[PDB]
């Protein structure tokens, strides 16, 4: 910093970025994607999962009849991702190279 | 030195504008000569069409976008059990104004009477959650009894 | 071959054909339309064709039809 | 207002028009060495000759840029095989297009 | 221009560009989108409106039963887009910047 | 005596900085307003507490 | 000379990272606010969210 170099702080601080990310997550989880086009509608999660399955070529009967099981895996997957980053440091490589 | 600096700057700026040219070409190929389902590509919302217009060293589009309006909320249920077996909507959402049940499409209010024409069964109503009790009208019995 | 002097009038250069991009010698201007081969500029471009000579003309925007 | 049984549905829609402007091409330019660096004098051209081959590189780069700009403005627009024309009479179900 | 700088005119003049844009608009308004694949076909504009609504999850009964009303909005839409460019000069920023 | 070089350098660096600000503004802020989750969490057995 | 070289390097890297910014914007607009059917774009396989 002494000689001639200066650094300017970013316009958006970290907490505002976290607020945007939280808002996006909340919209995705409790509105589907109606807020992506116009006003934010509201719809429970179960039939949102049902339509997302319907969007790849499987009928709704796959989801509800196995709904409970579909929960467990989705939890366990997250229960793995933490261990995928709690110790391994090579995953966050690109940002380091930046 | 000055001439080399100028040439380098021009090279970088032209290489930058090449990307905008490619993006405009892709938008012209997709938005105009067809309909593109990529969200927030051709207009902000559900896309309908586009019209191109020239401009000095540039192009100006006219995205025509479909956007919903004032809405009303109601009570839902993911399935209806009639004779022990389940009944799922073929394409739509179950909705009710508190007294009579209906099935409607997902982007415009249009109630319809429950009928086997737009419903298919899958198993009995003991595993699905949120199941409700109702009846399903049969369109073939009335002309069975018309004789 | 044909020679193009860019942006200068053929009144003081030393079958000419003055054009917008400049003025050129060694070619004759036909009235017809053909797909462009050697682009010159300002919608005017030349080619080699039938005896045989270099001819310059206005570009043709492909074929035309109605619906 | 979120709950495990509540669905909202719109009852009306509005058609909107949105615009976006994209650049396509720069202005094709060119610069000649001997007229610029030197004052149209042999006393400068002779000295610049000692420096080897730079101006060939510069002119090649500028010509490449110009050709790329021409290719860009050709590629963005000319995507149709032939030119069409609108019928003289206008009947588009009430839609107005004469702008 | 005096010292050493020269400018070359573009290969395609403004009239040719306008002709291409007019051709594209004429194809889109009547032929639909078949001319983007092969030969150009013909189809009334209302039918194309129905076939475009059919692609976003609404049936044809939405369009025809309100067809006249729909036209008004579209006209009004264009009736605004002139004013949005009639006085405001900040919309055309990128071109001026270049 | 060397003329106008530092104007070019400062202009380039300022352009880069403004471009970075525009990038980080464009990547994230695509929502018109900020939403908030309800205090109660009933997502059909799905867990989002991480 | 050194300062000009540094400025040129920074210019090139910024022009490179602009592409990553655009790609991230496209992925945010497509994968998140809807479902994208482009194979091997949002996840390896059939995409959900
Ligand atoms: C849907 O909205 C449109 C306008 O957004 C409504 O049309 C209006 O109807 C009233 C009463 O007839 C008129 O006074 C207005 O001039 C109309 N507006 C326009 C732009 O034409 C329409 O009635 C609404 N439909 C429903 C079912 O609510
Ligand atoms: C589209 O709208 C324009 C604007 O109203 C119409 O142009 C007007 O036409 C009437 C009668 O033809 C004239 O009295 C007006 O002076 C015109 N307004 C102008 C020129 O600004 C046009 O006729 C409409 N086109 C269609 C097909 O309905
Ligand atoms: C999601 O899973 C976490 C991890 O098990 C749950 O957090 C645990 O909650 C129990 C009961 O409240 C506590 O006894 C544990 O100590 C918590 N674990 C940790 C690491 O804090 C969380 O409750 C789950 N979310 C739900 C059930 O909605
Ligand atoms: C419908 O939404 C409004 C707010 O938009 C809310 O006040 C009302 O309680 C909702 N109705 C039901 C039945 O949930
Ligand atoms: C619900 O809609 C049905 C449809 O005919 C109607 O008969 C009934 O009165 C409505 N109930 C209420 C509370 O609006
Ligand atoms: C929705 O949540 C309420 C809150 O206790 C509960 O009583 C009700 O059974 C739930 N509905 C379903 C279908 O799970
Ligand atoms: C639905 O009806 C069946 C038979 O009439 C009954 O066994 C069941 O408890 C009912 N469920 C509800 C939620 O009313
Ligand atoms: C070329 O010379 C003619 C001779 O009168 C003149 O009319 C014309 O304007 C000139 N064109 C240019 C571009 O100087
Ligand atoms: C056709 O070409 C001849 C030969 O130069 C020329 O004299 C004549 O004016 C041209 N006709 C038209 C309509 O351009």
């Amino acid at each position: 910093k002494f000689n001639g170099l200066t650094v300017l702080p970013p316009l958006l601080t970290d907490e505002m970025i976290a607020q945007y990310t939280s808002a996006l997550l909340a919209g995705t989880i409790t509105s589907g994607w109606t807020f992506g086009a116009g006003a934010a509608l509201q719809i429970p999660f179960a039939m949102q999962m049902a339509y997302r399955f319907n969007g790849i070529g499987v009928t709704q009967n796959v989801l509800y009849e196995n709904q409970k099981l579909i929960a467990n895996q989705f939890n366990s997957a997250i229960g793995k991702i933490q261990d995928s980053l709690s110790s391994t440091a090579s995953a966050l490589g690109k940002l380091q190279n930046v | 030195q000055s001439l080399q600096t100028y040439v380098t700057q021009q090279l970088i700026r032209a290489a930058e504008i090449r990307a905008s040219a490619n993006l405009a070409a892709t938008k012209m190929s997709e938005c105009v000569l067809g309909q593109s389902k990529r969200v927030d590509f051709c207009g902000k919302g559900y896309h309908l069409m586009s019209f191109p217009q020239s401009a000095p060293h540039g192009v100006v589009f006219l995205h025509v976008t479909y956007v919903p309006a004032q809405e009303k909320n109601f009570t839902t249920a993911p399935a209806i059990c009639h004779d022990g077996k389940a009944h799922f909507p073929r394409e739509g959402v179950f909705v009710s104004n508190g007294t009579h049940w209906f099935v409607t499409q997902r982007n415009f209010y249009e109630p319809q009477i429950i009928t086997t024409d737009n419903t298919f069964v899958s198993g009995n109503c003991d595993v699905v959650i949120g199941i409700v009790n109702n009846t399903v009208y049969d369109p073939l019995q009335p002309e069975l009894d018309s004789f | 071959v044909a020679v193009l002097y860019q942006g200068v009038n053929c009144t003081e250069v030393p079958n000419v054909f003055q054009t917008r991009a400049g003025c050129l010698i060694g070619a004759e201007h036909v009235n017809n339309s053909y797909e462009c081969d050697i682009p010159i500029g300002a919608g005017i471009c030349a080619s080699y064709q039938t005896s045989q000579s270099i001819i310059a003309y206005t570009m043709s925007l492909g074929a035309e039809n109605s619906v | 207002a979120y709950s495990n049984n509540s669905i909202a549905i719109p009852t009306n829609f509005t058609i909107s028009v949105t615009t976006e402007i994209l650049p396509v091409s720069m202005t094709k330019t060119s610069v000649d060495c001997t007229m610029y660096i030197c004052g149209d004098s042999t006393e400068c051209s002779n000295l610049l000759l000692q420096y080897g081959s730079f101006c060939t590189q510069l002119n090649r780069a500028l010509t490449g840029i110009a050709v790329e700009q021409d290719k860009n403005t050709q590629e963005v627009f000319a995507q149709v095989k032939q030119i069409y024309k609108t019928p003289p009479i206008k009947d588009f179900g009430g839609f107005n297009f004469s702008q």
